[PDB]
RNA sequence: AAUGGGUCAGCGACUUAUAUUCAGUGGCAAGCUUAACCGUAUAGGGUAGGCGUAGCGAAAGCGAGUCUUAAUAGGGCGU
RNA sequence: GGCAUGCUUGAGGUUCUAACUCUGGUCCGUAAUCCGGAUCGAGGACAGUGUAUGGUGGGCAGUUUGACUGGGGCGGUCUCCUCCUAAAGAGUAACGGAGGAGUACGAAGGUGCGCUCAGACCGGUCGGAAAUCGGUCGCAGAGUAUAAAGGCAAAAGCGCGCUUGACUGCGAGACAGACACGUCGAGCAGGUACGAAAGUAGGUCUUAGUGAUCCGGUGGUUCUGUAUGGAAGGGCCAUCG
Protein backbone atom coordinates (compact mmCIF):
# COMPACT_ATOMS: atom_id res chain seq x y z
CA UNK A 1 0.00 0.00 0.00
CA UNK A 2 2.83 2.28 1.01
CA UNK A 3 6.26 1.37 -0.31
CA UNK A 4 9.64 2.79 0.62
CA UNK A 5 12.03 0.15 2.02
CA UNK A 6 15.01 -0.47 -0.26
CA UNK A 7 18.24 -2.17 0.95
CA UNK A 8 21.83 -1.04 1.45
CA UNK A 9 23.64 -1.99 -1.77
CA UNK A 10 26.22 -4.73 -1.03
CA UNK A 11 29.05 -3.31 -3.25
CA UNK A 12 29.43 -6.12 -5.79
CA UNK A 13 31.45 -5.97 -9.00
CA UNK A 14 34.68 -7.21 -10.55
CA UNK A 15 38.03 -6.13 -9.14
CA UNK A 16 41.51 -6.77 -10.59
CA UNK A 17 41.04 -6.32 -14.35
CA UNK A 18 42.68 -7.94 -17.34
CA UNK A 19 46.35 -7.19 -16.78
CA UNK A 20 46.94 -6.89 -13.06
CA UNK A 21 49.47 -8.51 -10.74
CA UNK A 22 48.06 -10.40 -7.77
CA UNK A 23 49.24 -11.67 -4.39
CA UNK A 24 48.39 -14.99 -2.72
CA UNK A 25 44.89 -14.46 -1.37
CA UNK A 26 43.43 -11.44 -3.11
CA UNK A 27 39.77 -11.08 -4.03
CA UNK A 28 39.13 -11.21 -7.76
CA UNK A 29 35.34 -11.06 -8.16
CA UNK A 30 32.55 -10.54 -5.60
CA UNK A 31 30.04 -12.78 -7.48
CA UNK A 32 26.30 -13.41 -6.88
CA UNK A 33 26.25 -16.95 -8.31
CA UNK A 34 28.85 -17.62 -10.98
CA UNK A 35 28.97 -15.08 -13.73
CA UNK A 36 32.60 -16.22 -13.84
CA UNK A 37 33.86 -19.74 -13.27
CA UNK A 38 36.91 -21.04 -11.47
CA UNK A 39 39.72 -21.06 -14.03
CA UNK A 40 43.22 -22.48 -13.64
CA UNK A 41 44.60 -21.23 -10.35
CA UNK A 42 41.70 -19.59 -8.52
CA UNK A 43 39.50 -20.60 -5.62
CA UNK A 44 35.66 -20.24 -5.71
CA UNK A 45 34.82 -19.73 -2.02
CA UNK A 46 31.60 -20.17 -0.03
CA UNK A 47 29.21 -17.68 -1.65
CA UNK A 48 30.88 -18.16 -5.06
CA UNK A 49 33.68 -15.65 -4.52
CA UNK A 50 36.71 -16.02 -6.78
CA UNK A 51 40.04 -15.62 -5.02
CA UNK A 52 43.63 -16.31 -5.99
CA UNK A 53 45.92 -19.04 -4.72
CA UNK A 54 49.13 -18.31 -6.65
CA UNK A 55 50.80 -15.27 -8.21
CA UNK A 56 50.71 -13.86 -11.71
CA UNK A 57 48.41 -12.02 -14.11
CA UNK A 58 44.63 -12.30 -14.55
CA UNK A 59 43.36 -13.58 -17.91
CA UNK A 60 39.50 -13.57 -18.29
CA UNK A 61 39.25 -16.16 -21.06
CA UNK A 62 36.17 -17.84 -22.57
CA UNK A 63 36.55 -21.62 -22.90
CA UNK A 64 35.00 -24.89 -23.95
CA UNK A 65 31.42 -26.00 -24.26
CA UNK A 66 28.59 -23.88 -22.76
CA UNK A 67 30.67 -20.74 -23.47
CA UNK A 68 31.42 -20.19 -19.82
CA UNK A 69 33.70 -17.45 -18.50
CA UNK A 70 36.90 -18.77 -16.91
CA UNK A 71 39.09 -16.51 -14.79
CA UNK A 72 42.56 -18.05 -14.80
CA UNK A 73 45.76 -16.51 -13.47
CA UNK A 74 48.89 -16.95 -15.58
CA UNK A 75 52.44 -17.02 -14.21
CA UNK A 76 53.61 -14.33 -16.61
CA UNK B 1 45.86 18.94 40.44
CA UNK B 2 42.85 20.73 38.98
CA UNK B 3 42.49 18.20 36.15
CA UNK B 4 40.23 15.23 36.97
CA UNK B 5 40.09 12.35 34.55
CA UNK B 6 36.93 10.45 33.71
CA UNK B 7 36.47 7.24 35.63
CA UNK B 8 34.74 5.29 32.86
CA UNK B 9 37.47 5.73 30.26
CA UNK B 10 40.13 4.71 32.80
CA UNK B 11 38.42 1.31 33.07
CA UNK B 12 37.66 0.88 29.36
CA UNK B 13 41.18 1.84 28.21
CA UNK B 14 44.40 0.56 29.70
CA UNK B 15 47.51 2.32 28.41
CA UNK B 16 50.68 0.67 27.14
CA UNK B 17 53.70 2.06 25.33
CA UNK B 18 52.21 1.16 21.95
CA UNK B 19 48.88 2.97 22.16
CA UNK B 20 45.72 2.21 24.12
CA UNK B 21 44.43 -1.31 24.65
CA UNK B 22 40.73 -2.07 24.70
CA UNK B 23 38.60 -5.18 24.79
CA UNK B 24 36.38 -5.96 21.82
CA UNK B 25 32.61 -5.70 22.00
CA UNK B 26 29.38 -7.62 21.14
CA UNK B 27 30.44 -10.74 23.05
CA UNK B 28 27.87 -11.23 25.84
CA UNK B 29 24.44 -12.70 26.55
CA UNK B 30 23.45 -13.95 23.11
CA UNK B 31 26.07 -16.37 21.87
CA UNK B 32 24.39 -19.50 20.52
CA UNK B 33 23.67 -17.61 17.29
CA UNK B 34 27.21 -16.69 16.38
CA UNK B 35 29.85 -18.69 14.52
CA UNK B 36 33.13 -19.91 16.00
CA UNK B 37 35.01 -18.03 13.26
CA UNK B 38 33.38 -14.88 14.68
CA UNK B 39 33.77 -15.67 18.39
CA UNK B 40 37.52 -16.26 18.44
CA UNK B 41 38.15 -13.16 16.32
CA UNK B 42 36.67 -11.09 19.14
CA UNK B 43 38.57 -12.71 22.02
CA UNK B 44 41.78 -10.69 21.80
CA UNK B 45 42.76 -7.23 23.02
CA UNK B 46 43.14 -4.78 20.15
CA UNK B 47 44.64 -1.29 20.01
CA UNK B 48 42.81 1.94 19.32
CA UNK B 49 42.30 3.53 15.90
CA UNK B 50 43.81 6.84 14.77
CA UNK B 51 40.41 8.50 14.30
CA UNK B 52 39.67 7.75 17.96
CA UNK B 53 42.98 8.69 19.61
CA UNK B 54 42.43 12.44 19.93
CA UNK B 55 38.85 11.90 21.11
CA UNK B 56 39.77 9.59 23.99
CA UNK B 57 42.94 11.48 24.91
CA UNK B 58 40.72 14.43 25.82
CA UNK B 59 38.34 12.30 27.90
CA UNK B 60 41.29 10.82 29.65
CA UNK B 61 43.02 14.03 30.61
CA UNK B 62 46.09 13.71 28.41
CA UNK B 63 45.82 17.21 26.89
CA UNK C 1 57.75 -3.18 43.16
CA UNK C 2 60.70 -1.45 41.56
CA UNK C 3 63.58 -2.51 39.37
CA UNK C 4 67.16 -1.37 38.84
CA UNK C 5 69.04 -1.46 35.56
CA UNK C 6 72.41 -3.20 35.59
CA UNK C 7 74.14 0.00 34.46
CA UNK C 8 73.00 1.82 37.61
CA UNK C 9 74.78 -0.56 39.98
CA UNK C 10 77.90 1.60 39.66
CA UNK C 11 75.93 4.59 41.01
CA UNK C 12 76.09 3.51 44.66
CA UNK C 13 78.92 3.68 47.18
CA UNK C 14 80.46 1.05 49.41
CA UNK C 15 80.07 -1.88 46.93
CA UNK C 16 77.34 -3.52 49.05
CA UNK C 17 74.04 -3.12 47.18
CA UNK C 18 71.70 -3.62 50.12
CA UNK C 19 68.05 -2.60 50.21
CA UNK C 20 68.73 0.59 52.17
CA UNK C 21 71.79 1.40 50.05
CA UNK C 22 69.61 2.03 47.00
CA UNK C 23 67.43 4.29 49.16
CA UNK C 24 70.57 6.12 50.31
CA UNK C 25 71.08 7.23 46.75
CA UNK C 26 68.05 8.56 44.90
CA UNK C 27 67.88 5.55 42.56
CA UNK C 28 64.75 4.16 44.20
CA UNK C 29 61.72 5.51 45.98
CA UNK C 30 60.88 5.12 49.62
CA UNK C 31 58.38 2.38 50.69
CA UNK C 32 59.82 -0.08 48.16
CA UNK C 33 60.60 -3.61 49.35
CA UNK C 34 60.98 -6.10 46.48
CA UNK C 35 63.58 -5.10 43.87
CA UNK C 36 64.88 -6.86 40.76
CA UNK C 37 67.89 -6.22 38.51
CA UNK C 38 67.59 -6.64 34.74
CA UNK C 39 70.14 -6.41 31.92
CA UNK C 40 70.51 -2.88 30.57
CA UNK C 41 74.24 -2.51 29.95
CA UNK C 42 77.61 -3.00 31.59
CA UNK C 43 77.88 -3.04 35.37
CA UNK C 44 80.98 -0.87 35.82
CA UNK C 45 82.63 -2.09 39.02
CA UNK C 46 82.71 -4.98 41.50
CA UNK C 47 79.70 -5.06 43.84
CA UNK C 48 77.90 -7.57 46.07
CA UNK C 49 74.14 -7.81 45.61
CA UNK C 50 72.18 -8.93 48.65
CA UNK C 51 68.49 -8.73 49.46
CA UNK C 52 67.59 -8.25 45.78
CA UNK C 53 66.93 -10.85 43.08
CA UNK C 54 68.23 -10.38 39.55
CA UNK C 55 66.95 -11.92 36.32
CA UNK C 56 68.60 -14.66 34.28
CA UNK C 57 70.73 -12.34 32.16
CA UNK C 58 71.77 -9.97 34.94
CA UNK C 59 73.01 -12.81 37.15
CA UNK C 60 75.07 -14.07 34.21
CA UNK C 61 76.71 -10.63 33.99
CA UNK C 62 77.51 -9.87 37.64
CA UNK C 63 78.87 -13.34 38.46
CA UNK C 64 80.99 -13.18 35.30
CA UNK C 65 82.24 -9.58 35.55
CA UNK C 66 83.92 -9.82 38.94
CA UNK C 67 80.95 -9.57 41.30
CA UNK C 68 79.16 -11.80 43.76
CA UNK C 69 75.49 -12.62 44.37
CA UNK C 70 74.76 -13.55 47.99
CA UNK C 71 71.90 -12.76 50.34
CA UNK D 1 13.56 -24.35 18.98
CA UNK D 2 14.35 -24.37 22.70
CA UNK D 3 18.04 -24.18 23.54
CA UNK D 4 19.97 -26.96 25.28
CA UNK D 5 23.38 -27.80 26.74
CA UNK D 6 25.58 -30.84 25.93
CA UNK D 7 27.72 -31.74 28.95
CA UNK D 8 30.74 -33.96 28.24
CA UNK D 9 31.10 -37.62 29.17
CA UNK D 10 34.35 -37.30 31.12
CA UNK D 11 34.79 -35.21 34.24
CA UNK D 12 35.45 -31.89 32.52
CA UNK D 13 32.99 -29.02 32.65
CA UNK D 14 33.31 -28.40 28.94
CA UNK D 15 30.00 -28.29 27.11
CA UNK D 16 28.43 -27.34 23.82
CA UNK D 17 25.33 -25.23 23.29
CA UNK D 18 22.71 -25.62 20.58
CA UNK D 19 18.95 -25.63 20.01
CA UNK D 20 16.40 -28.38 19.60
CA UNK D 21 12.71 -28.39 18.73
CA UNK D 22 11.25 -30.14 21.79
CA UNK D 23 7.84 -30.47 20.14
CA UNK D 24 8.49 -33.14 17.51
CA UNK D 25 11.44 -35.11 18.92
CA UNK D 26 11.04 -35.69 22.68
CA UNK D 27 14.17 -37.69 23.53
CA UNK D 28 17.84 -36.76 23.80
CA UNK D 29 20.84 -37.11 21.46
CA UNK D 30 24.22 -38.80 21.93
CA UNK D 31 26.39 -36.91 19.45
CA UNK D 32 30.11 -37.75 19.42
CA UNK D 33 32.16 -34.53 19.25
CA UNK D 34 35.62 -33.22 20.16
CA UNK D 35 36.75 -32.34 23.70
CA UNK D 36 39.47 -29.67 24.18
CA UNK D 37 40.63 -31.06 27.55
CA UNK D 38 41.26 -34.76 26.90
CA UNK D 39 42.16 -33.77 23.30
CA UNK D 40 40.07 -36.52 21.71
CA UNK D 41 36.48 -37.29 20.78
CA UNK D 42 33.89 -38.37 23.34
CA UNK D 43 30.08 -38.47 23.31
CA UNK D 44 27.76 -35.84 24.80
CA UNK D 45 24.24 -35.74 26.27
CA UNK D 46 22.31 -33.04 28.24
CA UNK D 47 19.45 -30.53 28.10
CA UNK D 48 18.05 -27.98 30.60
CA UNK D 49 20.52 -25.05 30.58
CA UNK D 50 19.43 -23.58 33.95
C1' A E 1 9.13 49.29 0.34
C1' A E 2 13.95 44.10 5.44
C1' U E 3 17.08 45.38 10.35
C1' G E 4 19.55 49.52 13.15
C1' G E 5 21.27 54.73 13.66
C1' G E 6 18.81 62.91 15.34
C1' U E 7 24.21 64.76 15.21
C1' C E 8 28.54 65.84 18.69
C1' A E 9 31.82 64.95 23.00
C1' G E 10 33.24 61.36 26.95
C1' C E 11 33.20 56.10 28.61
C1' G E 12 31.68 50.80 26.21
C1' A E 13 33.25 44.07 24.78
C1' C E 14 38.52 37.56 24.25
C1' U E 15 40.72 38.80 30.85
C1' U E 16 42.92 36.19 35.28
C1' A E 17 44.45 31.96 38.32
C1' U E 18 45.70 26.80 38.82
C1' A E 19 46.72 22.08 36.00
C1' U E 20 48.23 19.88 30.96
C1' U E 21 49.52 19.31 25.43
C1' C E 22 52.04 21.01 20.85
C1' A E 23 55.68 24.63 18.42
C1' G E 24 59.49 28.73 18.85
C1' U E 25 63.97 30.06 21.41
C1' G E 26 67.47 28.91 25.85
C1' G E 27 70.11 25.83 30.39
C1' C E 28 72.48 21.48 31.90
C1' A E 29 72.51 16.37 29.83
C1' A E 30 71.63 9.13 31.04
C1' G E 31 70.28 12.38 33.58
C1' C E 32 67.14 17.13 34.55
C1' U E 33 64.52 19.59 38.63
C1' U E 34 62.90 20.83 43.61
C1' A E 35 57.34 22.16 46.68
C1' A E 36 56.49 23.72 51.55
C1' C E 37 59.88 25.65 55.07
C1' C E 38 64.62 27.81 56.85
C1' G E 39 67.69 32.36 55.54
C1' U E 40 71.85 38.67 57.32
C1' A E 41 65.23 37.42 52.78
C1' U E 42 65.20 38.14 44.55
C1' A E 43 71.43 34.80 46.93
C1' G E 44 71.97 30.21 49.59
C1' G E 45 70.10 25.55 51.72
C1' G E 46 66.08 22.17 51.18
C1' U E 47 66.14 16.27 46.19
C1' A E 48 60.78 14.37 49.97
C1' G E 49 58.38 13.97 45.44
C1' G E 50 57.96 14.01 39.76
C1' C E 51 59.43 12.82 34.55
C1' G E 52 62.87 9.83 32.22
C1' U E 53 66.94 5.44 31.23
C1' A E 54 62.63 -1.39 28.91
C1' G E 55 58.77 -3.93 27.85
C1' C E 56 54.62 -7.79 27.57
C1' G E 57 50.43 -9.54 30.46
C1' A E 58 43.46 -8.97 33.37
C1' A E 59 46.80 -10.78 37.16
C1' A E 60 50.60 -13.63 39.77
C1' G E 61 54.84 -13.42 37.22
C1' C E 62 58.89 -13.40 33.70
C1' G E 63 62.33 -10.03 31.42
C1' A E 64 65.24 -7.67 25.44
C1' G E 65 61.61 -10.15 25.16
C1' U E 66 56.70 -11.50 26.76
C1' C E 67 51.45 -12.91 26.16
C1' U E 68 47.85 -16.69 23.77
C1' U E 69 48.54 -21.97 23.06
C1' A E 70 49.03 -28.97 24.05
C1' A E 71 53.13 -26.35 20.93
C1' U E 72 59.39 -23.90 21.89
C1' A E 73 53.87 -23.62 15.64
C1' G E 74 52.17 -19.10 13.83
C1' G E 75 50.48 -14.21 15.30
C1' G E 76 49.95 -9.34 18.64
C1' C E 77 52.81 -5.74 21.12
C1' G E 78 58.42 -4.15 22.16
C1' U E 79 63.76 -3.08 21.60
C1' G F 1 -4.92 -44.40 72.86
C1' G F 2 -4.69 -40.10 76.61
C1' C F 3 -5.95 -39.17 81.48
C1' A F 4 -4.09 -36.79 86.72
C1' U F 5 -2.62 -32.00 87.74
C1' G F 6 1.21 -28.82 87.94
C1' C F 7 5.89 -26.72 85.05
C1' U F 8 5.00 -22.84 81.40
C1' U F 9 2.96 -20.00 77.15
C1' G F 10 -0.15 -18.34 73.14
C1' A F 11 -5.25 -16.84 71.80
C1' G F 12 -10.56 -15.70 73.34
C1' G F 13 -14.28 -14.31 77.74
C1' U F 14 -15.74 -11.97 82.39
C1' U F 15 -14.76 -9.04 86.70
C1' C F 16 -11.70 -6.02 90.16
C1' U F 17 -8.54 -1.32 91.16
C1' A F 18 -3.71 0.72 91.81
C1' A F 19 -1.44 2.99 86.55
C1' C F 20 -3.15 6.55 83.09
C1' U F 21 -7.89 9.80 81.86
C1' C F 22 -11.90 13.52 83.18
C1' U F 23 -13.35 20.46 78.05
C1' G F 24 -17.29 16.48 86.59
C1' G F 25 -18.21 18.26 92.16
C1' U F 26 -16.18 21.97 96.28
C1' C F 27 -11.87 23.36 99.33
C1' C F 28 -6.92 25.79 99.00
C1' G F 29 -2.98 28.99 96.73
C1' U F 30 -6.25 33.78 95.40
C1' A F 31 -9.12 39.47 95.59
C1' A F 32 -8.40 34.96 89.34
C1' U F 33 -10.91 29.00 88.64
C1' C F 34 -6.01 29.93 83.57
C1' C F 35 -2.73 26.57 85.99
C1' G F 36 -1.56 23.61 90.09
C1' G F 37 -2.38 20.76 94.78
C1' A F 38 -5.83 18.14 98.08
C1' U F 39 -10.36 15.22 98.19
C1' C F 40 -15.04 12.64 96.62
C1' G F 41 -17.35 10.80 91.54
C1' A F 42 -17.05 8.44 86.74
C1' G F 43 -14.46 5.46 83.10
C1' G F 44 -10.45 1.79 83.52
C1' A F 45 -6.02 -1.70 81.55
C1' C F 46 -9.57 0.47 77.23
C1' A F 47 -8.63 5.39 75.46
C1' G F 48 -4.44 8.13 74.19
C1' U F 49 0.81 8.94 72.81
C1' G F 50 6.01 7.38 70.80
C1' U F 51 8.41 3.86 67.31
C1' A F 52 8.12 -0.37 63.20
C1' U F 53 4.57 -1.86 59.41
C1' G F 54 0.03 -2.56 55.83
C1' G F 55 -4.18 0.20 53.30
C1' U F 56 -6.62 4.63 51.39
C1' G F 57 -4.91 9.31 49.67
C1' G F 58 -4.86 15.15 42.73
C1' G F 59 -5.91 16.86 49.76
C1' C F 60 -0.46 18.45 48.00
C1' A F 61 4.36 18.76 45.36
C1' G F 62 8.20 17.64 41.70
C1' U F 63 7.88 16.28 36.80
C1' U F 64 7.24 13.58 31.90
C1' U F 65 4.21 13.30 27.16
C1' G F 66 9.56 11.96 20.18
C1' A F 67 10.68 12.88 15.00
C1' C F 68 10.05 13.06 9.46
C1' U F 69 5.83 16.30 7.33
C1' G F 70 5.67 20.52 -0.61
C1' G F 71 2.56 25.15 6.98
C1' G F 72 1.31 21.03 11.42
C1' G F 73 -3.13 18.82 13.08
C1' C F 74 -5.25 13.77 11.35
C1' G F 75 -3.47 9.47 8.90
C1' G F 76 1.09 6.78 7.24
C1' U F 77 6.20 5.77 8.51
C1' C F 78 11.11 4.62 12.06
C1' U F 79 15.23 -2.01 11.50
C1' C F 80 17.01 -5.79 7.89
C1' C F 81 16.48 -8.54 2.20
C1' U F 82 15.60 -8.57 -3.61
C1' C F 83 14.18 -5.70 -8.11
C1' C F 84 13.30 -0.65 -10.73
C1' U F 85 14.48 4.77 -10.65
C1' A F 86 20.59 4.47 -11.24
C1' A F 87 23.10 7.64 -16.65
C1' A F 88 27.03 -0.49 -19.60
C1' G F 89 32.88 0.08 -12.71
C1' A F 90 31.38 1.29 -6.99
C1' G F 91 28.03 4.71 -5.00
C1' U F 92 23.47 7.92 -5.22
C1' A F 93 17.47 11.14 -3.17
C1' A F 94 11.71 11.66 -3.05
C1' C F 95 5.15 10.99 1.78
C1' G F 96 8.78 7.60 -6.08
C1' G F 97 6.71 2.63 -8.41
C1' A F 98 6.52 -3.22 -6.81
C1' G F 99 7.17 -7.32 -3.12
C1' G F 100 9.24 -10.26 1.55
C1' A F 101 11.67 -11.43 6.72
C1' G F 102 11.66 -11.11 13.24
C1' U F 103 12.37 -18.59 10.71
C1' A F 104 12.97 -23.85 9.92
C1' C F 105 16.43 -28.76 9.83
C1' G F 106 19.94 -34.17 14.11
C1' A F 107 18.76 -34.62 8.37
C1' A F 108 16.61 -30.56 4.80
C1' G F 109 24.37 -31.44 7.41
C1' G F 110 29.10 -34.68 5.65
C1' U F 111 30.58 -38.47 2.30
C1' G F 112 30.74 -42.58 -1.31
C1' C F 113 27.73 -44.84 -5.03
C1' G F 114 24.01 -44.42 -8.46
C1' C F 115 19.78 -41.57 -11.66
C1' U F 116 17.22 -37.68 -14.73
C1' C F 117 12.66 -32.77 -15.95
C1' A F 118 8.02 -30.49 -17.26
C1' G F 119 4.71 -31.12 -21.06
C1' A F 120 2.49 -33.17 -25.36
C1' C F 121 0.68 -37.51 -27.63
C1' C F 122 -0.90 -43.06 -28.74
C1' G F 123 -2.62 -47.58 -26.27
C1' G F 124 -4.63 -49.52 -21.71
C1' U F 125 -10.37 -52.48 -16.59
C1' C F 126 -14.66 -49.33 -12.18
C1' G F 127 -11.00 -42.68 -12.56
C1' G F 128 -10.99 -39.76 -17.04
C1' A F 129 -10.09 -32.89 -19.02
C1' A F 130 -7.03 -35.23 -15.60
C1' A F 131 -4.45 -40.72 -10.72
C1' U F 132 -1.27 -45.74 -11.70
C1' C F 133 1.22 -48.63 -16.43
C1' G F 134 3.67 -49.02 -21.44
C1' G F 135 5.43 -46.08 -25.47
C1' U F 136 7.55 -42.67 -28.55
C1' C F 137 8.49 -36.73 -28.84
C1' G F 138 11.60 -34.05 -25.50
C1' C F 139 16.46 -30.95 -25.90
C1' A F 140 14.97 -27.75 -18.38
C1' G F 141 9.66 -24.27 -20.85
C1' A F 142 10.52 -28.69 -14.28
C1' G F 143 12.94 -28.53 -9.56
C1' U F 144 15.63 -25.31 -5.42
C1' A F 145 12.48 -25.65 3.03
C1' U F 146 11.27 -20.27 2.70
C1' A F 147 10.26 -13.25 -1.44
C1' A F 148 12.38 -11.73 -5.92
C1' A F 149 17.09 -11.43 -8.45
C1' G F 150 21.56 -13.89 -10.10
C1' G F 151 22.55 -19.03 -10.96
C1' C F 152 22.88 -24.81 -11.57
C1' A F 153 25.54 -31.95 -16.30
C1' A F 154 31.95 -32.39 -11.84
C1' A F 155 24.07 -31.08 -12.32
C1' A F 156 24.01 -26.78 -6.52
C1' G F 157 17.86 -31.02 -8.74
C1' C F 158 16.48 -36.91 -7.05
C1' G F 159 17.39 -41.77 -4.44
C1' C F 160 20.56 -45.26 -1.34
C1' G F 161 24.71 -46.98 2.49
C1' C F 162 27.66 -45.41 6.50
C1' U F 163 28.20 -41.24 9.73
C1' U F 164 28.86 -36.40 13.01
C1' G F 165 34.12 -31.62 9.86
C1' A F 166 26.54 -27.91 12.63
C1' C F 167 35.14 -29.94 15.04
C1' U F 168 39.34 -27.05 19.05
C1' G F 169 44.05 -23.57 18.65
C1' C F 170 44.94 -20.41 14.49
C1' G F 171 45.36 -17.64 10.14
C1' A F 172 49.45 -14.94 5.40
C1' G F 173 46.62 -11.82 2.28
C1' A F 174 42.62 -8.95 0.72
C1' C F 175 37.53 -6.79 -0.04
C1' A F 176 34.61 -3.09 2.05
C1' G F 177 34.43 0.88 5.36
C1' A F 178 33.60 8.02 9.84
C1' C F 179 33.90 4.70 14.00
C1' A F 180 31.85 0.53 16.52
C1' C F 181 30.33 -3.91 13.58
C1' G F 182 30.99 -6.65 8.77
C1' U F 183 32.64 -10.54 4.36
C1' C F 184 35.97 -14.21 1.89
C1' G F 185 40.05 -17.39 3.21
C1' A F 186 44.81 -20.51 1.32
C1' G F 187 47.75 -22.92 4.69
C1' C F 188 49.86 -25.04 9.60
C1' A F 189 49.21 -28.19 14.23
C1' G F 190 45.69 -31.26 16.98
C1' G F 191 42.26 -35.32 16.91
C1' U F 192 38.14 -37.45 13.11
C1' A F 193 34.06 -39.31 9.09
C1' C F 194 33.49 -41.61 4.49
C1' G F 195 36.39 -43.77 -0.25
C1' A F 196 40.31 -49.21 -3.06
C1' A F 197 43.17 -44.66 -3.28
C1' A F 198 44.03 -39.73 -5.11
C1' G F 199 40.82 -36.72 -2.31
C1' U F 200 36.49 -34.25 0.26
C1' A F 201 34.37 -32.17 4.89
C1' G F 202 35.62 -25.43 9.79
C1' G F 203 26.90 -26.51 8.21
C1' U F 204 22.42 -25.78 4.10
C1' C F 205 22.69 -22.81 -4.41
C1' U F 206 23.89 -17.52 -2.71
C1' U F 207 21.90 -12.96 -0.48
C1' A F 208 16.83 -11.37 5.01
C1' G F 209 15.70 -14.61 9.97
C1' U F 210 17.95 -9.69 14.30
C1' G F 211 19.83 -5.51 19.67
C1' A F 212 25.71 -2.35 22.26
C1' U F 213 27.24 -1.23 27.23
C1' C F 214 25.97 -1.60 32.43
C1' C F 215 23.91 -4.92 35.86
C1' G F 216 22.51 -9.69 37.85
C1' G F 217 22.14 -15.78 37.00
C1' U F 218 24.72 -20.61 36.13
C1' G F 219 29.40 -24.05 34.85
C1' G F 220 35.20 -24.45 34.69
C1' U F 221 39.79 -21.71 36.76
C1' U F 222 45.38 -20.37 43.20
C1' C F 223 45.16 -15.34 39.22
C1' U F 224 44.52 -12.22 43.42
C1' G F 225 42.48 -13.07 48.04
C1' U F 226 43.58 -5.67 53.17
C1' A F 227 48.35 -8.95 60.13
C1' U F 228 48.83 -14.40 59.23
C1' G F 229 46.01 -19.59 57.49
C1' G F 230 41.53 -20.13 55.06
C1' A F 231 37.11 -18.09 53.19
C1' A F 232 33.68 -14.05 51.19
C1' G F 233 34.16 -10.83 47.21
C1' G F 234 36.57 -9.98 42.75
C1' G F 235 39.39 -11.31 37.91
C1' C F 236 39.68 -14.41 33.34
C1' C F 237 37.01 -18.49 30.23
C1' A F 238 32.32 -20.59 28.66
C1' U F 239 27.15 -19.45 28.56
C1' C F 240 21.86 -17.30 30.00
C1' G F 241 17.63 -12.94 30.81
MG1 LIG G 1 32.51 -13.61 28.59
MG1 LIG H 1 63.75 9.70 45.37
MG1 LIG I 1 15.01 53.95 13.31
MG1 LIG J 1 -14.63 22.57 72.21
MG1 LIG K 1 0.10 18.47 39.77
MG1 LIG L 1 7.62 18.27 14.15
MG1 LIG M 1 25.67 0.86 -11.64
MG1 LIG N 1 27.91 5.65 -15.39
MG1 LIG O 1 19.47 -28.86 -1.42
MG1 LIG P 1 28.03 -37.00 -8.91
MG1 LIG Q 1 44.03 -12.63 55.02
Amino acid sequence: TRNGRDSESKRLGVKLFGGQAVKAGNILVRLRGTKFHAGYGVGLGKDHTLFAKVDGVVKFETKGAFGRKYVSIVAA
Amino acid sequence: PKMKTKSGAAKRFKKTAGGLKHKHAFKSHILTKMTTKRKRQLRGTSMLNKSDVARVERSLRLR
Amino acid sequence: RAEVRTSELAKVEGDVVSLQTLKDANLINQHVQRVKVMLSGEVGRAVTLKGIAATKGARAAIEAAGGKFED
Amino acid sequence: RELIRLVSSAGTGHFYTTDKNKRTKPEKIEIKKYDPVVRQHVIYKEAKIK
